[PDB]
């Protein structure tokens, strides 16, 4: 687990640490939707 | 994060943990530089004396007669699998002694360790027996070709040495081993055998000569007949 | 290496010294002379601990033999005292009838691989150098490098074709098309290196074949 604040510095960073890792990830102060967490939020999977 | 990455070209690449990787070659040279030397090992398969005699030996025997072949054949394959065998059955020994380590005088674990080691001890006799029964049976229907592999085994490193005053004098194995064919399928010599082999040593040296010298240059046979001359026979001038 | 030691003393590292100075004769870059301290450690480690287990199961084997012999060696006679105050004999003696070549045969090994492991520092000198160096020279300069060395080390016995592989696995090798020459053994085993990459110079694809053979089972 990690968990983080919304207007935090560190945010986007730590949310590559969370979906590289395979962490389970709780988000606190959300004001909406965020631009970013579109493709993850749907799926987008390219394969390699 | 926890994994890693290779460069190949323009992509980026996972480098599994897995990755084993070997690479052939057809020509001792080409091609090192001696900055791709000092990281990559090098491995050369290369035809040396000692056993360029025995395949030649080997070949001579399955030319002779096939019974021989046959026979050397199958009791070297019995005899390697009998080995096998007889390390597998005395692979549990230690089974039998630290399988548990408890009641060893109580279970029938003890009961069957005595016919696996009755099993060995009889596979231990039969094979003394049989590496009895294929040591003179086998030498005194093999070496009945040596002196005649040993020279023929001489003359292909003879011939070996001709590239290095003019080059394209260089010759292969596969048509020296056609040859050796050819020394056969053309005799049909019957007579003594130990009056055969001076007869294939005899016929076998006009052809490798005859078909040295379809390739070379009319300068050069001279060379290539004493050179050939000191290659056979190095005991008829002396020393210095 | 005495950073790779923690990580007789001083004779170990002068003779490292020796035979480098003696080897830079044919080309000697000190990649390959890291690539020789990698390949004594991990020989040296896998070795110790296949003595280990091989010194362990015999060890286990001199007690159940032992304690089993103790027990037997009562027990007829605690069960003849029950009978003088008032069945397994015949499978002890039919045990002991294959005890008396087992326990013959298992006895000598504890002591063999005890004097074993006091010599495998210089062996797995002598193996990591003929892997690091002599996989590209004909086959006299392996004879007078091999020659020199042992005397050197001063052990003038003591091969090591046998020392690095046993019989079974030869003649499995050989099961399959491997030339049965020293060179073509002595070169399959050299790729048993996996520091490096091997590179097979091969005018006949024979030894390339055996190798494409007995790599059937990984992917």
């Amino acid at each position: 687990l990690e968990v983080i604040n919304q207007q935090d510095s560190n945010f986007i960073t730590a949310l590559e640490l969370a979906v590289r890792f395979g962490k389970t990830l709780i988000i606190q102060e959300m004001d909406g939707v965020e631009p970013v967490l579109y493709p993850l939020l749907r799926r987008d999977l390219v394969a390699q | 994060g926890p994994r890693y990455v290779v460069q190949i070209g323009d992509k980026i690449i996972d480098y599994n943990e897995e990755f084993r990787l070997f690479l052939s070659t057809r020509n001792p040279n080409p091609f090192i530089p001696p900055d791709a030397a000092s990281i990559v090992t090098e491995v050369n398969f290369t035809t040396t004396r000692s056993g360029l005699r025995g395949q030649l030996l080997a070949l001579t025997i399955q030319h002779e007669k096939p019974d021989l072949e046959e026979q050397k054949t199958k009791l070297l394959q019995q005899e390697e699998d009998k080995k096998i065998q007889l390390a597998k059955l005395e692979e549990s020994l230690l089974e039998t002694l630290a399988t548990s380590q408890g009641n060893i005088l109580e279970n029938k674990d003890l009961i069957e360790s005595l016919n696996q080691t009755k099993a060995s001890s009889a596979l231990i006799q039969e094979s003394l027996k049989e590496s009895y029964k294929l040591q003179i049976s086998l030498d005194q229907e093999r070496d009945a070709y040596l002196p005649l592999a040993e020279s023929a085994s001489k003359m292909y490193f003879i011939i070996s040495d001709l590239s290095k005053i003019n080059n394209m004098y260089r010759f292969s194995l596969a048509a020296f081993l056609r040859l050796f064919q050819r020394a056969l399928q053309n005799k049909q010599d019957s007579e003594n055998t130990e009056q055969r082999i001076q007869s294939l040593i005899s016929s076998l040296q006009h052809m490798v000569y005859e078909y040295i010298c379809r390739c070379l240059f009319k300068a050069d046979q001279l060379m290539f007949a004493l050179h050939f001359v000191r290659g056979m026979h190095p005991e008829l001038f002396q020393e210095n | 290496p005495e950073m790779l030691f923690s990580e007789v003393d001083p004779d170990f590292l002068k003779s490292f010294l020796l035979i480098h100075e003696s080897c830079k004769a044919y080309g000697a870059t000190p990649s390959q002379y890291m690539t020789f301290l990698h390949v004594y450690s991990a020989i040296s480690s896998s070795k110790k601990k296949e003595l280990l287990k091989r010194q362990s199961h015999l060890q286990a084997g001199v007690s159940k033999l032992n304690e089993a012999k103790a027990l037997v060696d009562e027990l007829n006679r605690k069960a003849g005292e029950q009978s003088v105050l008032l069945e397994t004999i015949k499978a002890a003696e039919v045990l002991i009838n294959q005890l008396d070549r087992e326990h013959k045969r298992w006895n000598a090994q504890v002591v063999e691989i005890t004097e074993e492991l006091a010599t495998l520092p210089k062996r797995a000198q002598l193996a990591a150098a003929f892997i690091t160096y002599l996989s590209a020279a004909p086959e006299s300069l392996r004879k007078t490098c091999l020659e020199e060395w042992t005397k050197s080390a001063g052990l003038e016995k003591f091969d090591l074709r046998r020392f690095l592989c046993t019989e079974s696995e030869q003649l499995i090798w050989k099961s399959e098309g491997l030339p049965s020459d020293d060179l073509s053994i002595e070169n399959a085993l050299v790729i048993l290196q996996s520091r490096v990459c091997p590179f097979l110079i091969d005018p006949s694809s024979q030894a390339t074949e055996w190798l494409k053979t007995h790599l059937k089972d990984s992917r």
